[PDB]
RNA sequence: CCGCAGAGGCCCCGGGGGCGAAGGCGGCGCGCAGGCCCCGCCGGACCGGCCUCUGGUGCAGAUCUCGGCAGCAGUAGCCGCUACUCCGCGCCCCGGAGGACUGAGGGGGAGACGGGUUCCGCGGCGCCUGCAUCUGGCCGCGGGUGACUCGGGCCUAAGCGGCGGGUGAAGACCGGGAAGGGGCGUGCCCGCCCGUCGAACGGGGAGCCGGCGGAGACUCCGGCAGGCGCGGCCCCCGCGGAGA
RNA sequence: GGAGGCCCGCCGCGGUGCUGACGCGCAGAUCGCUCGUCGGAGCCGGGCAUGGGGGCGAAAGACUCAUCGAACCGCCUGGUAG
RNA sequence: GACGCCCUGCGGCCGCUCAAAAGACCUGAACCCGGCCGGCCGCCGGCCCGCCGGCCCCGUCUCGAAACACGGACCGAGGAGC
RNA sequence: CGCGGCCCGAGGCGGCGGGGGCGACGGGCGGAACUUAAGCAUAUCAGUACGCCCCGGAGGAGAAACCAACCGGGAUUCCCCGUAGCGGCGAGCGACGCGGGAGGAGCCCGCCCCGAAGGCGCGCUGUGGGGCGCACCGCCGCGAGGGGGCCCGAGGGCCCCGCCCGAGAGGGUGCAAGCCCCGUACGGCGGGCGGCGAGUAGCGCUGCUUGAGCGUGCAGCGC
RNA sequence: AACGCCCCGCCGGCGGAUGCCUCGGCCCGGGCGGCGACGAAGAGCGCGGCGGAGCGCGAGACGCGGUGCGGACCCGCCCGCCCCGAGAAGCACCGGCCCUCGAACGCAGCGCGCCCCGGCGCCGCCGCCUCGGUGCCCUGC
């Protein structure tokens, strides 16, 4: 129950086995999907604004 | 054993329903040239660790 | 087949509260058809057609839930965080742009008294 | 100098090709040699002579690596646990008859842990059942686990964690001196200071009989009881004995 | 009358001798006879504690998951070699 | 993968589709092996072809290897001064 | 024994923030050994591996308590160019200026004057304002030009004669296809005065670090 | 002798080299540089007419709705669509749904609380409400 995730640099097989990518990584692509091609753009500038 | 938690009994529940072949009609639709699933076991045989 | 949302928006929360309802319960009657006896194409058919028709009916519902909602807090201060604009993280906790252009008094009238000027040389 | 793979050029009406390329097998010829060429059969879509350029460029060996495979050889082997036979029918399945064994610390009847569907019915022999098989814990298709009273959920043991804080570059580790909660019911009264963590064997409020299925039973059904709550109606603030 | 780290002896717990069998094993330590002990410094199950130059030891450098005169896993590391 | 014919069933023959069976599949080498047909022991040389003459097992370290010095059952592919 | 102000604390409520993830690049700490020296202990490997913490689309650095010694330059960063020195003075290690380029940009607060003029439930234990005298990306589209004969299971094959070209990049099609199909070339739309930072700088002793050598940078304690 | 063994001329096995081919790798350049308490990355368990793995999705589940474009199919068996719009396959953007664990938030991990109306985690900043002090004072008594 350690906040963090056990991590070690010396062994970069188990992070290539568990790390983002891994699943499906459901909102990030909602959200690089509106970003690239879409409005997220366009809604940041009309609240900064 | 005869006396488990809910949670062990609900994730070998899973293991069971899943130990089945590629149905016949899904064999042919796909056109499919490995006709079997290679995801079975056998209790015989097998160590689940659940 | 199945039920259109276009005549579906055109009816009180009532009408469909109790459209609703009927399909649940025939949506029921055809699983216990096909959990006895067998599985006959007509019955079958019309299950796919009611379960999209269930689904159709909870969107409705819930669009004009929301419509009224929205409308109940349009000119508040707070509002609830279900309404609020679409941005990520980083750029919510961000300074706005006139935040970012203020300048101290003094650089203000030094800036005003040298205006960039058109030129060209030769 | 011979050969291998690739790049830039040439190949006199624009190099050779389904009228048959690469590769494979057999046979001539040429060269001191490394090698090259041609012919026949197979095959079924690509191939390269000369000039310049480039390199992960030539194998008999490394108790070499990976793959395939021989002799040995129808050889070694199929020695624990006393044992099977006749007929239906087959040394091994089922039935009847006979003959034996385990020998109540059981080759019996049941649980804990571990396994996870191996359980039951119907069908089957492609795999496995180191001989066979009509058998099967094997393969296919369908099914199957019912609780007020049994166990867990509660308690605490050895222990573990948390604790205003303390320390360390941190990660983290250590920890009584700290304005540390309730009740009735709205005002008053009481009160120094953790844990619904840790035992399917310890503590713990209460279950027996009979019967039913193919696979479940202290759980289903029938009967007869216990314990603990809630709601109505009636409904009481103690007498006897010399004493125990 | 019924004491005892008393004696014979079954299950258990051990492991003497045959230097027996086996040794391409039934088995990467087993099998058969024979043997030691058997009310105690006894034996068994579950929970919990101690972690690697550390632990734990009626002490053999023993044991710490087929690994111990310093475990195992990955990395430094295609470590250096007259 | 037609039809037909045998077969207690398992299977077989004959043929069919196709340019071709290319028949669970492109091509299909070596080692090793079965049938039929021809021969009798390896290499070099001469010859009218089984006679005569010659010939220790390679690679390696070493003064010195046929060595009772080490590696090597056999075949394919990979394999080490850039 | 009661209650008002200030000060120092406690419990609750409302609105806003924080936490975790990311084999690269970036910043800050802790920090090896194998190895080389033909042994090895200072040295080297290396201010590396690895552990811990923290951002961003970049980060960090940055407008002189600077270089220099010239008939001087002039914040930071990045590229080209090259020996002073350190060292069992062994093995080894090692900067900067001048010169040529890319890029180019400057500023504030405190202290001093006014004093609530302020962001007004805050704040005089200081809000607010000032220097005072002389002088390239995306979206949408159209898109030309071949027949005859022979022979093959099918020709993109062989022979003859043609056409298109701002298109002879390619891919597909029953065998080598500009002209059988898709594409390729050629478009349009949107975007004088006052005042300069203290347990500080520096020094002594000790530890780490550097090419920095009677000290390159940092740190502890005492002054 | 013959067999067995070992050597030529045809035919069969066993094995899988070679050649040709590859929607895959590797290097170089360019762009981008965007997650989270409004619940991320990750895990578990479910969802299809006949449904095992993988992809996708979340009890509205092998998808729902809106706006444009597109224009006949839908891998098997079925069902559906067919039309000057009546709408199959496909494509882009937008709006919602979104089970249990997880920074993971009433406690705990599969059980159980408090509360009165519904809701009940921690730390910080600002503001407010209710209070304490033999702190510095003051008044009254
Ligand atoms: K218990
Ligand atoms: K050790
Ligand atoms: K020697
Ligand atoms: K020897
Ligand atoms: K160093
Ligand atoms: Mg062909
Ligand atoms: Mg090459
Ligand atoms: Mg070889
Ligand atoms: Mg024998
Ligand atoms: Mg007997
Ligand atoms: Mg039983
Ligand atoms: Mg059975
Ligand atoms: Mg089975
Ligand atoms: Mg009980
Ligand atoms: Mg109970
Ligand atoms: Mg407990
Ligand atoms: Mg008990
Ligand atoms: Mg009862
Ligand atoms: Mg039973
Ligand atoms: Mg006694
Ligand atoms: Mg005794
Ligand atoms: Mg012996
Ligand atoms: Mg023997
Ligand atoms: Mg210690
Ligand atoms: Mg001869
Ligand atoms: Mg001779
Ligand atoms: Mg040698
Ligand atoms: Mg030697
Ligand atoms: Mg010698
Ligand atoms: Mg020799
Ligand atoms: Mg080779
Ligand atoms: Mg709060
Ligand atoms: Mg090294
Ligand atoms: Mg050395
Ligand atoms: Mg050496
Ligand atoms: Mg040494
Ligand atoms: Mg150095
Ligand atoms: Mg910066
Ligand atoms: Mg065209
Ligand atoms: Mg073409
Ligand atoms: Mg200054
Ligand atoms: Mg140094
Ligand atoms: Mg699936
Ligand atoms: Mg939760
Ligand atoms: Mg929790
Ligand atoms: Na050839
Ligand atoms: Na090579
Ligand atoms: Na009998
Ligand atoms: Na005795
Ligand atoms: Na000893
Ligand atoms: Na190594
Ligand atoms: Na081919
Ligand atoms: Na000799
Ligand atoms: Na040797
Ligand atoms: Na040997
Ligand atoms: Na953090
Ligand atoms: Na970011």
């Amino acid at each position: 129950p350690s906040a963090k995730m056990r991590r070690y640099n010396w062994s970069y097989k188990s992070l290539r086995r568990r790390t983002q990518g891994t699943g499906s990584m459901s909102h990030m692509r909602k959200v690089y999907r509106a970003y690239n091609s879409g409005t997220l753009k366009a809604n940041a500038r009309k609240y900064l604004a | 054993s005869a006396n488990k938690t809910l949670e062990r009994k609900l994730r070998l529940g899973k293991k069971i329903r899943m130990n089945k072949n590629i149905p016949r009609w899904v064999i042919l639709k796909d056109k499919l040239k490995k006709r079997w699933n290679y995801k079975r076991h056998h209790w015989r045989r097998s160590h689940l660790k659940l | 087949p199945g039920l259109k949302a276009k005549d579906l928006i055109g009816l009180s929360q009532e009408d469909l509260q109790r459209k609703l309802a009927d399909l649940k319960r025939e949506l029921l009657s055809l699983r216990t058809m096909k959990a006895t006896a067998g599985p006959v194409p007509e019955r079958i058919a019309r299950f796919r057609v009611c379960k999209k028709d269930v689904a159709r009916v909870l969107t409705i519902i819930n669009q004009k839930a929301r419509d009224e909602a929205r409308a109940a807090f349009e000119g508040a201060k707070y509002i609830p965080k279900t309404f609020r604009p679409k941005l990520t993280h980083a750029m919510r906790c961000q300074l706005t742009d006139k935040q970012k252009r203020l300048l101290p008094n003094k650089v203000m009238k030094r800036k005003l008294q040298f205006p960039k000027l058109k030129y060209a040389v030769k």
